[PDB]
């Protein structure tokens, strides 16, 4: 369905889709925050706010165009969305206006506004957003030392280190023709697009990017960043998962799909088909929960996500979560395997192919970075299907059954536990 | 807040004693718990001041037991109020038993009571015998013998649990001295069951005699409950009394005031009378390993009355055939009682056979259909259809 | 006269409960790791 | 100092974390003290019952 | 112990069948009027034993009249025995007064109790 | 192999509490003997048995 | 096709026993029920009865356990 | 909740040991208290099982006490337990009550 192709000097993929109504255009780097140091972090988010620039964005609200950027730990994206007659204004703007004449949007006194701006949106995530940034913590330590803890975000006082110069030298390091990918979602066929990207010489550079002197290992820790003034008290939770293009990715989404996610004020999320709930609906020990299965390039993360007013419990609701974590590798059951099998599809479907072309852009450039094509929905949904009860077993020993653990929490968390306390709930006594 | 509410101790005693809500409506039947408090403190009270005296050889146990009764000052009222307040003490035992099968206090909430309730039962009848063969009298080591030569019907080890209890080869001097160490250490035991008792007891409160929810109307124990048990308190004391300094002697066997002599069988070997219902549900079952397993279940079964107890209102308060059958089980246990202490005769065996059988389908199979039958008789009788 | 056989539960006694000793030495340690090697950082609050 | 810049553990850290291999050696040394403690248990019940059995002065009037 | 919906199909079972009902309703009838609760003030459903989540969730279903009224029954008939007396006879509760006013929540509660174990065990057919 | 080193003896805690009592089997067994062999052999000539066979010759 | 029902059976259960957690749980029933015969193996080995049934067969810590004191330096 | 805390017995056990906050700057001397528990627990057993031999008479008690040391199986193993154990109760309990005086746990609140 779609059509990804290596034109002479960069790769251009494409998911045509008539039916919808937009067009979204753009460049995908594989180069995310994964590719920067401890002392440069967020020079990726001063390119995705100054690709966002009032003056960058006034040249394409001129033309009809709407642009949007995005900022992971594996690839950043930079995409232009248009109306479908509109492709070639698309092209045009991302030509010239990110990869040719890129010294305009650095100027001073745009790049002052937007490291303000950006260092105003920083704090502003470091002090409100509790549950994003006990997950970015939760990435920081659960892979320290190490290129994957690197917070997207980028840190208050790297932030305050840069200049322009930095900017120029990712650029320079990162926005290469070896490394992006060019996406065209939304209904520009394949051919038009690769018409039109061989019509306007557009080529980024030459070079090929820095590479990594150590690949990410997870080393198990915790962090406790405890906060006395807060109501509730978040805590994220995790063992090391399958990263991506791994034999095992879509069993570790399944194996999250078991005990899915959860929110205790939604009445139509009461019953769900998990046995966790009838834990924790007694004395209400969590507020929501989520299971995530995270995939990186190097490694990922396995585990969940939750936020509690119950301060008092919190170590009952650690140990219930854990405990039912075990049955994954003793006792799962096979219509828990089917529901999350049934569910999964759900999600990865609701994911996948939604209305929005520029989600579509950003997974598209993601998956035919890594993995060079994209795979498609119906052999998803095989590989979902082809999985048994014995698959779950197999990988929860492996992954699950008496693993380091990675722990980050912020807010009331006098009632969490130390580590070998909560480590000791991986593998129980067979009872 | 007051200071019997922030002490760490007495915030025990009151949480206990003085401002624990009993239910209103129950009754001088809820009094024997009280009582058997009182039962156990008068034991362990008589049983040191009589451990200061006794020696535990088997040369000297019946001639101390008889300096007891004879040198000791007031040592006669110490014997006979350990010999009779035992008695006592099983007497208002198998009341708080029995008010707890009637009431129905073995279901939901408190099964943990009533098994630790049968935990203590269980420690009581083992102290008791092994106090009646600290005596050693006649019926004493030929109650010991018996009783102990029971164990080596276990096919694999018997005769090894056998000389281990002896020490040695028959019941002897190891033996009493073994049991005397044993007997001053169970009631501490009991002591702390008490305690857990009172801990699960405590987690959910009293039962009364209606069966419905006690929440409502709610009195503490103190100044209601104190002077209510103070009355059965008196009255166990005055009975007690009686048979301590007029027939102190009823309760017992006259064959103990035999000295212990291993080649002369008394002609009727019978152990002190509340253990009788069980030595008969013993002799009824003739062989040696399911006659003893037999025994241990007709302790043990009272741990099926809460899964076996089909009735969704509690107690026989307000149930007929369950009231009936209820007393058609209390007094086959005053048959099996005195049926063990008959001899092994013709109509005794068959008698007995009969009355463990009873005593064993109450509970699981008379308790479970007459519930039932009560259950659909309730719904039937206001249900217009 | 259990003089020989004294000493010689002894030797078992004080051979188990030296190895004992050191075992639970090595166990309290790597149980203790995880709070022994702790790190605590103040960034002091902000004024409200 | 940010609170994304976890300190130095290095001095504390092994060089090689295989899983496997430290989980074999911590409970290799978990369950040699439960070895010993299994003896040493079995021994010290053994010696109470064994004091409870008989005594050789009955033992000779066997 | 015994699940409602069991007695309310043995008792449906009884009541619909016309010899069934002749033969055991009166001993019933009688059976109930030996029981000797209506002496205290109580119906039926007073007495049955609240201690578990099926009856604790029909008395939080229960509406507030017959919640108060229930109250003040269970209260009198604490009293009245407390003081090893009956109530006066016109203060027994008569036999058309003794309606099943629990029994429709409790019944509803153990269907949804039943249907919630169901599809926690079941098997889907694959 | 570690993994099949793990796998087999240290992920099931019945299969480990189980190894842990068969090596204190074992383990009695032999230690006991090499104690009373080491007893019997440093305390030579002292013992019964020495002075028994003195006698014999 | 169009699916309008969800086939399922309802199991078989006890309550909280299911017997498919039986199914899964059985043969770590067997490892626990192996690793208690071991533990009262440990703890019977003094037993001398248990050591001539069972440890005195074993190959090479069998004959290991019995004694070798002649009938002339035994008192009983 | 888990069931070492709704329990009625499980939650003393876990609110005394399992569960129980202790601080985490205590050092060895903290160690003494568990150490009486298990003297104490020493002593009663050991002197349960050789007042099942003990004989307490004037003519018996020195006589009896050299029947636990000659006749009893383990015997002498229970008596001197027994003995350097009560020794080392009171050199525990010297220790124990030395950390009372030393680090001041007898004030205010204690
Ligand atoms: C005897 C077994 C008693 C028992 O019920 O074990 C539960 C235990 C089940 O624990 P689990 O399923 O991992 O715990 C999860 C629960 O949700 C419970 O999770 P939790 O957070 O409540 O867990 C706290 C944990 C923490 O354990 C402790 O606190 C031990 C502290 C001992 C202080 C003394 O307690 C245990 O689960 C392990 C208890 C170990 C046995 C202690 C027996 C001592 C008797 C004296 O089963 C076993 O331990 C089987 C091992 C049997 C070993 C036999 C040899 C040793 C015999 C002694
Ligand atoms: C009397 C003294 C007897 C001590 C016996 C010790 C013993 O039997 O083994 C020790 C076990 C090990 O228990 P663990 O270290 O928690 O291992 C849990 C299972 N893994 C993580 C390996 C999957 O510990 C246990 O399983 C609990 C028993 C301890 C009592
Ligand atoms: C002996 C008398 C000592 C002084 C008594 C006094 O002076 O009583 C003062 C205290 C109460 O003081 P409070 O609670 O009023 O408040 C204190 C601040 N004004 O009595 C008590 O200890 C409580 C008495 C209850 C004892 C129950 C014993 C049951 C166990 C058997
Ligand atoms: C041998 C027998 C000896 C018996 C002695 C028992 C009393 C303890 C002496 C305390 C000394 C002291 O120092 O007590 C002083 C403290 C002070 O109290 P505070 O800290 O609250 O106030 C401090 C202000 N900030 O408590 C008391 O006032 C105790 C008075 C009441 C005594 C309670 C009665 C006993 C109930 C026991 C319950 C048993 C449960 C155990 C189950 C196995
Ligand atoms: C609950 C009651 C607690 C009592 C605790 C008493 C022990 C405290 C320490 C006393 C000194 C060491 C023990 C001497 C007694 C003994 O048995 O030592 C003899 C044994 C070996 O002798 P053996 O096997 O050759 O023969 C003995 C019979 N013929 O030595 C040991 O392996 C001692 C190892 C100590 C391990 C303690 C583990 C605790 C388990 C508690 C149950
Ligand atoms: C109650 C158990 C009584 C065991 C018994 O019947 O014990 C009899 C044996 C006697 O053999 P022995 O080794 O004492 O010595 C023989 C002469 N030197 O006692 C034991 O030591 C073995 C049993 C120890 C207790 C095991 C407890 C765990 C099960
Ligand atoms: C062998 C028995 C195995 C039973 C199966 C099982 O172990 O069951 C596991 C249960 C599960 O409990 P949960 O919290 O998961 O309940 C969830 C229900 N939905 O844990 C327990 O039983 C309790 C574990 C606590 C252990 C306490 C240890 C006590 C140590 C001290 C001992 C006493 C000393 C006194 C001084
Ligand atoms: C010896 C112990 C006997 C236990 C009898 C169990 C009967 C039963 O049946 O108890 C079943 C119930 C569970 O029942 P539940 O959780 O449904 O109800 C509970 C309502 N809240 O407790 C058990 O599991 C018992 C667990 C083992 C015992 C714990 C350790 C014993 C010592 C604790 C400390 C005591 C201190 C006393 C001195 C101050
Ligand atoms: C007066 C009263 C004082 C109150 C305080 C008393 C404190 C206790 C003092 C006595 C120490 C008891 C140690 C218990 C160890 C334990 O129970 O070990 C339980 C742990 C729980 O493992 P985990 O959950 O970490 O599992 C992590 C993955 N699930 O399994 C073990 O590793 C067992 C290791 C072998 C231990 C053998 C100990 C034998 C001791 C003999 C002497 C006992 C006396
Ligand atoms: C649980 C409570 C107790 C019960 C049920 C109990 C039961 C008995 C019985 C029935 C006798 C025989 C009495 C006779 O017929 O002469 C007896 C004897 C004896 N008991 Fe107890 N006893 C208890 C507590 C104690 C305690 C705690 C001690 C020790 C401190 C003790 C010490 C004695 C002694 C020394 C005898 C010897 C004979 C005598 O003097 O009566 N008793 N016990
Ligand atoms: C030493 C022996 C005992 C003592 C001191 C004791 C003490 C008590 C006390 C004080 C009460 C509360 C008052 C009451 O309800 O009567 C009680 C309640 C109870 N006991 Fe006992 N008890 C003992 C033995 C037993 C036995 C042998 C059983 C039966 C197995 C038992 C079962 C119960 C039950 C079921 C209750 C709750 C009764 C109710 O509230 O309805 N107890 N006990
Ligand atoms: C609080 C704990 C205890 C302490 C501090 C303690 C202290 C002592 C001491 C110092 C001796 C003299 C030892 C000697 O020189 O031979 C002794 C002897 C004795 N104790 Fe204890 N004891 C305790 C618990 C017990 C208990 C509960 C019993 C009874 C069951 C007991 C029974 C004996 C006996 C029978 C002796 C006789 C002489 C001997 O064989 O050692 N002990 N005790």
């Amino acid at each position: 369905a779609e059509v990804t192709q290596l034109s002479n000097g960069i790769v251009v993929a494409t998911e045509h889709n008539p039916s919808a109504h937009t067009a979204s255009v753009g460049v995908v780097f594989g180069s995310g925050a994964a590719n920067e140091n401890p002392y440069n972090n967020g020079v990726s988010n001063l390119w995705k706010n100054i690709f966002l620039s009032k003056e960058n964005s006034a040249v394409a609200a001129k033309e009809g165009l709407a642009l949007s950027s995005n900022i992971s730990r594996d690839f950043q994206s930079y995409i232009v969305s248009s109306l479908p007659g509109s492709t070639d204004k698309s092209l045009d703007f991302l030509n010239q206006s990110f990869i040719q004449q890129k010294a305009n949007l650095l100027s001073s006194s745009n790049f002052e506004a937007t490291k303000k701006s950006v260092l105003k949106q920083v704090q502003d995530f470091e002090e409100n957003d509790h549950p994003n940034r006990v997950l970015e913590h939760l990435h920081s330590t659960a892979f320290q030392n190490t290129p994957l803890s690197l917070p997207t975000r980028g840190t208050l006082e790297s932030l305050e280190n840069l200049v322009v110069a930095d900017l120029e030298s990712f650029a320079n390091n990162h926005f290469l023709n070896s490394n992006a990918v060019v996406v065209g979602t939304g209904n520009i066929k394949h051919e038009d697009l690769v018409n039109s990207i061989e019509s306007k010489n557009l080529s980024l550079q030459t070079g090929t990017k820095p590479v990594l002197k150590k690949k990410a290992a997870f080393l198990g820790s915790e962090v406790r960043l405890r906060d006395d003034t807060l109501p509730k008290a978040w805590i994220s939770l995790a063992v090391e998962g399958e990263p991506v293009n791994s034999p095992n990715y879509f069993v570790a989404k399944l194996a999250a799909q078991i005990f899915g996610s959860y929110n205790a004020f939604e009445p139509a999320s009461r019953l769900q088909g998990i046995k966790l709930l009838d834990n924790i609906q007694e004395y209400q020990l969590c507020d929501n929960f989520n299971h995530f299965s995270l995939s990186y390039k190097d490694s990922g993360l396995w585990g969940f996500s939750t936020a509690t007013r119950n301060v008092t419990m919190i170590d009952d609701l650690i140990h219930f979560t854990l405990k039912q974590w075990n049955r994954l590798t003793i006792s799962v059951t096979d219509t828990e395997v089917e529901r999350a099998k049934s569910l999964l599809k759900l999600q990865l479907g609701q994911l996948y192919e939604s209305g929005n072309p520029v989600n579509d852009a950003n997974l598209l450039g993601a998956e035919v970075l890594i993995k060079g094509s994209k795979l498609s929905l119906g052999e998803a949904f095989k590989k979902i299907d082809a999985i048994t009860v014995k698959d779950v077993k197999a990988w929860a020993g492996k992954r699950l059954w008496d693993q380091d653990i990675a722990i980050a929490g912020t807010g009331q968390i006098e009632g969490l536990l130390d580590y070998m306390r909560i480590r000791s709930d991986m593998s129980m006594m067979r009872w | 807040m007051a200071f019997r509410k922030s002490n760490v101790y007495l915030s025990l005693v009151n949480s206990y004693i003085i401002d624990s809500p009993q239910p209103s409506s129950i009754n001088y039947w809820w009094n024997m718990g009280s009582l058997l408090g009182l039962c156990l403190v008068i034991q362990i009270v008589t049983g040191i001041f009589m451990a200061m005296h006794y020696s535990s050889n088997i040369e000297l146990a019946f001639s101390s037991v008889e300096h007891i009764m004879r040198d000791v000052h007031n040592g006669y009222i110490l014997r006979y109020l350990h010999a009779n307040g035992a008695s006592f003490f099983f007497m208002v035992m198998f009341m708080h038993m029995a008010k707890g099968l009637y009431y129905g206090s073995y279901r939901s909430p408190r099964v943990t009571l009533w098994n630790v309730g049968v935990i203590i039962f269980i420690l009581t009848i083992a102290t008791a015998f092994l106090g009646y063969c600290c005596v050693y009298g006649q019926m004493s080591h030929w109650g010991a013998t018996v009783i102990t030569n029971l164990f080596s019907a276990i096919p694999f080890v018997g005769n090894d649990i056998v000389s281990w209890l002896w020490g040695g080869f028959s019941v002897s001097n190891p033996t009493i001295q073994r049991f005397f160490a044993l007997h001053y250490l169970v009631p501490f035991i009991i002591a702390a069951m008490v305690i857990m008792h009172l801990m699960a007891l405590h987690i959910h409160g009293s039962s009364n005699p209606l069966g419905i929810t006690g929440n409502l109307d709610r009195i503490p124990m103190h100044s209601y409950f104190i002077f209510k048990d103070l009355v059965t308190v008196f009255l166990f004391m005055l009975i007690l009394a009686l048979f301590v300094f007029y027939s102190p002697n009823t309760l017992g066997h006259p064959d103990n005031y035999i000295p212990g002599n291993p080649l002369v069988t008394p002609a009727s070997i019978v152990p002190e009378w509340y253990l009788l219902p069980f030595y008969a549900i013993l002799r009824s079952i003739p062989d040696k390993l399911l006659g003893v397993i037999t025994m241990f279940a007709a302790i043990l079964v009272l741990l099926v009355l809460p899964f076996t107890d089909r009735s969704v209102v509690r107690g026989n308060t307000f149930k007929v055939l369950s009231k009936f059958f209820f007393f058609i089980f209390v007094f086959n246990f005053v048959l099996l009682g005195q049926i063990g202490a008959c001899h092994v005769e013709v109509p005794y065996v068959l008698m007995g056979q009969i009355a463990t059988f009873i005593y064993f389908a109450y509970f699981l199979i008379i308790v479970p259909v007459i519930s039932t039958i009560e259950n659909v008789l309730f719904y039937i009788g206001r249900v217009n259809k | 006269p259990e003089h020989d056989e004294r000493k010689r539960l002894g030797l078992k006694t004080v051979i188990i409960l030296s190895s004992l000793y050191l075992l639970s030495i090595w166990v309290k340690k790597f149980k203790w790791a995880g709070i022994k090697t702790r790190k605590f950082v103040f960034n002091p609050p902000k004024p409200r | 100092k940010s609170t994304y810049r976890t300190p130095n553990f290095d001095d504390v850290l092994k060089e090689n974390n295989d899983a496997d291999k430290g989980r074999s050696y911590a409970y290799f040394m978990v369950g040699a003290m439960g070895l010993l403690s299994s003896a040493g248990a079995k021994s010290t019940v053994e010696t109470f019952i064994s004091s409870m059995t008989a005594t050789a002065d009955v033992l000779a009037m066997a | 112990p015994q699940s409602f919906t069991s007695i309310a199909r043995i008792g449906d079972y009884i009541l619909k069948s016309p010899v069934l009902s002749k033969l055991c309703v009166p001993v019933a009838n009688q059976f109930i009027n030996l029981a000797g609760y209506k002496k205290l003030g109580l119906k039926f459903d007073d007495l049955i034993a609240e201690e578990n989540p099926i009856m604790q969730t029909a008395l939080r279903r229960l509406p507030e009249d017959e919640s108060y009224a229930r109250a003040y029954r269970i209260i009198r008939a604490h009293q009245t025995e407390l003081t090893h007396h009956l109530l006066p006879r016109n203060e027994w509760i008569k036999a058309q007064e003794d309606v099943p006013y629990l029994l429709p929540y409790i019944l509803e509660a153990e269907a949804a109790a039943k249907e919630k174990d169901e599809l926690d065990n079941i098997e889907v057919s694959k | 192999s570690f993994s099949s080193l793990y796998k087999t003896f240290f992920k099931r805690n019945a299969v480990f509490v189980g190894t842990i009592f068969a090596g204190a089997f074992v383990f009695q067994t032999v230690f006991d003997t090499a104690i009373t062999s080491w007893y019997e052999n440093h305390n030579k000539g002292k013992l019964w048995k020495d002075v028994k066979a003195r006698i014999a010759a | 096709a169009y699916t309008s029902h969800l086939s399922s059976k309802t199991g078989l259960h006890f309550g909280r026993l299911s017997l498919r957690s039986l199914t899964a749980y059985a043969p770590n029933l067997m490892l626990w029920g192996g690793a208690s015969m071991l533990g009262l193996f440990v703890f019977t080995e003094g037993w001398p009865k248990f050591q001539d049934t069972l440890y005195k067969k074993i190959p090479l810590l069998g004959p290991t356990l019995e004694d070798h004191t002649p009938p002339e330096d035994k008192p009983n």
